[PDB]
């Protein structure tokens, strides 16, 4: 048989089997319900939909996220997910498969305990495991040594890494992500006269994000330039066909990674937990940490963004290191690519939570383990 | 496991009916009389899906997979009915002398799309049916038991 | 048994059996009464006259409408023309066949539950239903999408649909039909000199209405093509033998769905009634609406009336979306067509409105199930 | 000299002087022209009428809002109402007076520049100022801590204050007040068989939705009790003579604000988008903002608004904070008694944008400052 690398996101599911270069199933983790009134006989009957389903009938439906900030706050949406991505994505029989899940440090310790149960009690798996996604970050990149940056849509995380061994008091976590671009870019781009308000409308914000946002160098000489010239502006035409022009919201909306003072937060930029991160470790290992910047997930793919992060750590490191920031083209599925390097070591095979290790201790034994 | 191929061989008589009616739709007008007997068959071709991919939700356990079954394949008696009745109009509206080039243009695009909402509905009851298929198959035996390697 | 489709219009009534093709019994929906002295005796002893009757006898009779805009306002006709259509019509007796019965949106509530109580407490039908018409017209288009223009001889209503779900906001309603293209073909054949007054008169303006009237596409150009020479002019004969000349009513009749300002309304068209009802639909559901613009009823049966609309929400739509209005030739008889395929879904016979439950909650049962 | 206060709303104009207690001017922001032919020679041949005489000749006039959602959208129009507003109705000139503003928060940054633009060059004030409306609710209130509810007739937003700080991120906008009420009380008044359609028509179901309309403690009680009794019904007299009744529409019309499903909306009620942006201030603060939810504008006015918001929030609250809503009898103009006190201090003198400070920076000088 072949384990199952399972690497559920706040915003997309990538799944697949240990051993590929790439997941087979990536589809967004929605769940949409109906909110109009069904009234030809027949057609109307479906009472919620999951996968892309969810996003191409967008138009009707109420969207929700059953993961907030990587915990999962509604665990019957979540079962909804995890038996599409089984039967209707990966077409695999969940009792011949071991999973590997992975979730982020410093979550809830009932969320990895429900996780567990689920997946014995309910698909009846023979063996899991729970891993950490910036540590999975590090396989993936060819590499045992360097503090990783992991940002996706709902946590942003930090964690350093020396020849394997984790410092788990210097790992930084911060509650800003892509879910909190997407409604931060919500907010100022009513200032042009554009309203999107409906969760599905949401989906659309999201998609001009990914499209037209991008990471300044200088902030202030962008914003200066922008009021200057026109040359910054650029053009999205909605899905009824009108056009919207954006031209300031650009990088404004990617600098509230830099300058979480934009959304009423109190934290450092992911420039200065980054430096917080190493300056908390020991001063032999710190050189070798300047010098390996793995930026891992979705929210590291603006344009820019790592000039921005060497430009910006630079000037706090004591300016004879060397500041070296690794982003690899597949920064989207570095959790799900060293999730399936994990899976396939032989020496992986004894760590494993089977079912029957399950029986004698119930739920608590994946805090033993993991 | 004998009913659960059973439906790609049914849906599959569909997929040669819709493609013989997309040929009929290049001639003139000479050919539209058998493009109205291409839409009356695959309303009963339908009937065949529907009749048997109840079967498989009368064997499934898991309700997730029995219920979403059935709530996607009910669409499957609505739009053969509304087929097989919007071609006995169309077949009545040939009747009459000099209607147009263009107005029977037109009419068999009514037919045409009203067959490709119905081939896109069939398709989307396999899926939930060939889901439906991999929980038979372990309930029945039939699973491959998981060993941990030793180093 | 059978089950039976009632399709009460305001101008006509369309009757038959659920499963047919076309309606079996298609008479003018009066009922007249003598207005002079009946000198002969045993002749003229008959007092009401109901379908063709009234219509081959008219010279004699006061000619009048049971329903206008869609609202019954005599019941003791309404009656009598539903115990013509049930013995005299169909010839069936009406305690051994259910009946499918339609109705325009936004209509009042007491005439829903009146012609329950009639149905079921005088002609004792085993079971009935109350269908909306705009539903009924995307049945007889092979769609389950689209933005329907129900246009008949009292109410027109805009309905959208999306995969079986309306939008019950975005349904509009405009009280301007045929029998108010009548009344003002009846006032601007003034100018020529021809004077139609009483009600066996108004029939003879709806057959010049029905036969030489069109709609322009483009009002302001035929406005002075008509003026410079007579080539739009056409001739009618009378019942009486003389013969009429009409050039530029022709065209002025029908501008009124477009122009309703016309007759002192302060509504907007039936293109601009259409647009803003997609714009009030949800933004990705509107371009699957102006590819699918379903018109409907006998109204929209004018020459040139879906080019017309063609190009009037292309000016309004933003210029990337494709309109597309499917204008079959079928019209008069889609609410008819749709409901003869609704009441012969094996899914919809769950769906009557039986007997034994009127009994138990009296005549509000049809709105909680219609 | 002496300040002047406008609060131009979307539905009524509040104009006055700085210090006062009351507007002094209050009339309906509206535009009238006439629709019908003007058959006598010298009188008929005012073309647009504007305050009172435009809500008094309503009968042949077709009547448009220039403000609608908070945004103006007809700036023609709009410079009638102040043009009105200054030489007709406070018989007052622009030049020897600064004009203060109002705006509603997350608004088109076009919408302010304009209408500087408007101030500055057209009625030649020599200094403004424009204010948040629900800032100016909590001068009017004797507070300086508080969130604030102000809904009018376009705009229903949420602003929390502390110690006179805003949270900037915690401010919440819904499109949904008074005029969206009485579109909806339009629809539900068919089921009765009444039809109002003309923009004429629309201020006569304005006059029924502020005089029989009231706020349900327990929505589904109410629902049963009018269906059993007959004590809810209420008559209305309408200009013709006639007579309307109507007992369910009482309280149907105002659930729109706790259930926005009604008339087709995603959005959560007043009482949990309330509470939402308590919950998005900090932790220290939130007792504080409990205790003092002050309620402004004039879709507040409705009998029972403020008992129901104490039953929704004390759901939602953490049953040992003490729920007090503020809602004094002034609610219609603490938006002008707030801007009244704000003009008149002697510390806001020196936050005047005189016209010298516009002609060296444009019209982009309003955002710098305001
Ligand atoms: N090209 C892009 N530019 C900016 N943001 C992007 C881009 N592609 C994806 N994203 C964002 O990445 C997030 C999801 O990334 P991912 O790391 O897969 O998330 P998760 O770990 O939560 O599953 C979304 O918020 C999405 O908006
Ligand atoms: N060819 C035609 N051109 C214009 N109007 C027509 C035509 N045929 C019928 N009408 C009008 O259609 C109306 C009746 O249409 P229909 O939709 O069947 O009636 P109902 O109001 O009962 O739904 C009448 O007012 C009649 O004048
Ligand atoms: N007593 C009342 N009950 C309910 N609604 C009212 C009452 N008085 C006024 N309104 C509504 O208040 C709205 C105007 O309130 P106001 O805040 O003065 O307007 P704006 O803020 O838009 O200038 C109108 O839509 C009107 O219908
Ligand atoms: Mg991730
Ligand atoms: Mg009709
Ligand atoms: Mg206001």
């Amino acid at each position: 048989t072949t384990a199952l690398v399972c690497d559920n996101g706040s915003g997309l599911v990538k799944a697949g089997f240990a051993g590929d270069d790439a997941p087979r199933a990536v589809f967004p983790s929605i769940v949409g319900r109906p909110r109009h009134q069904g009234v030809m006989v027949g057609m109307g009957q479906k009472d919620s939909y999951v996968g892309d389903e969810a996003q191409s009938k967008r138009g009707i439906l109420t969207l929700k996220y059953p993961i907030e900030h990587g915990i999962i706050t509604n665990w019957d949406d979540m079962e909804k997910i995890w038996h599409h991505t089984f039967y209707n994505e990966l077409r695999v029989a969940p009792e011949e498969h071991p999973t590997l899940l992975t979730e982020a440090p410093l979550n809830p310790k009932a969320n990895r305990e429900k996780m567990t149960q689920i997946m014995f009690e309910t698909f009846n798996v023979p063996a899991m495991y729970v891993a950490i996604q910036a540590v999975l970050s590090l396989y993936a990149s060819g590499r045992t040594t360097g503090i990783v940056l992991d940002s996706g849509d709902g946590v942003t995380h930090n964690v350093p890494i020396y020849e394997g061994y984790a410092l788990p008091h210097a790992i930084m976590r911060l509650d800003l992500a892509g879910r909190d671009l997407t409604d931060y870019l919500m907010k100022i781009l009513t200032e042009r006269g554009y309203s999107f308000v409906t969760t599905a409308e949401r989906e659309i914000v999201r998609d001009i994000k990914e499209k037209l946002c991008y990471v300044a160098l200088d902030f202030e000489n962008e914003m200066a330039t922008a009021a200057s010239s026109s040359s910054l502006e650029k053009s999205y035409e909605l899905p009824d066909g009108q056009v919207i022009t954006i031209g300031n919201e650009r990088f404004r909306c990617p600098e509230t990674l830099f300058q979480p003072s934009f959304i009423g937060m109190e934290s450092a930029g992911i420039h200065e937990t980054t430096y917080n991160s190493i300056m908390k470790c020991d001063i032999d290992i710190r050189k070798d940490l300047y010098a390996n910047n793995v930026m891992s997930g979705g929210t590291t793919m603006y344009p820019g963004i790592a000039d921005r992060m060497q430009k910006e750590i630079t000037a706090l490191a004591p300016s004879t290191m060397k500041i070296k920031i690794i982003a690899p083209p597949e920064r989207k599925y570095s959790v799900w690519i060293g999730g399936s390097i994990l899976a396939s070591l032989s020496t992986f095979q004894q760590m494993w939570i089977t079912k029957q290790e399950y029986d004698e201790a119930g739920p608590s034994i994946v805090h033993r383990k993991c | 496991s004998s009913k659960g191929n059973d439906i790609i061989a049914a849906a599959k008589r569909m997929a040669l009916l819709m493609a013989e009616m997309s040929r009929l739709v290049r001639g003139g007008s000479g050919t539209k009389r058998a493009l109205i007997q291409c839409a009356k068959d695959i309303a009963k071709a339908s009937d065949e899906v529907t009749r048997l991919a109840k079967e498989v939700a009368k064997q499934c356990t898991d309700k997730r997979i029995r219920t979403n079954l059935l709530q996607v394949c009910e669409r499957i008696p609505t739009i053969s009915t509304q087929l097989k009745i919007l071609s006995t109009v169309k077949a009545t509206m040939l009747g009459r002398t000099n209607i147009s080039d263009e107005e029977s243009e037109q009419a068999t695009e009514m037919l045409v799309h009203n067959a490709q909402n119905l081939m896109q509905s069939v398709k989307e009851t396999v899926r939930e049916a060939e889901a439906a298929s991999i929980k038979i198959r372990t309930d029945a035996g039939f699973t491959l038991r998981w060993v941990r390697k030793t180093p």
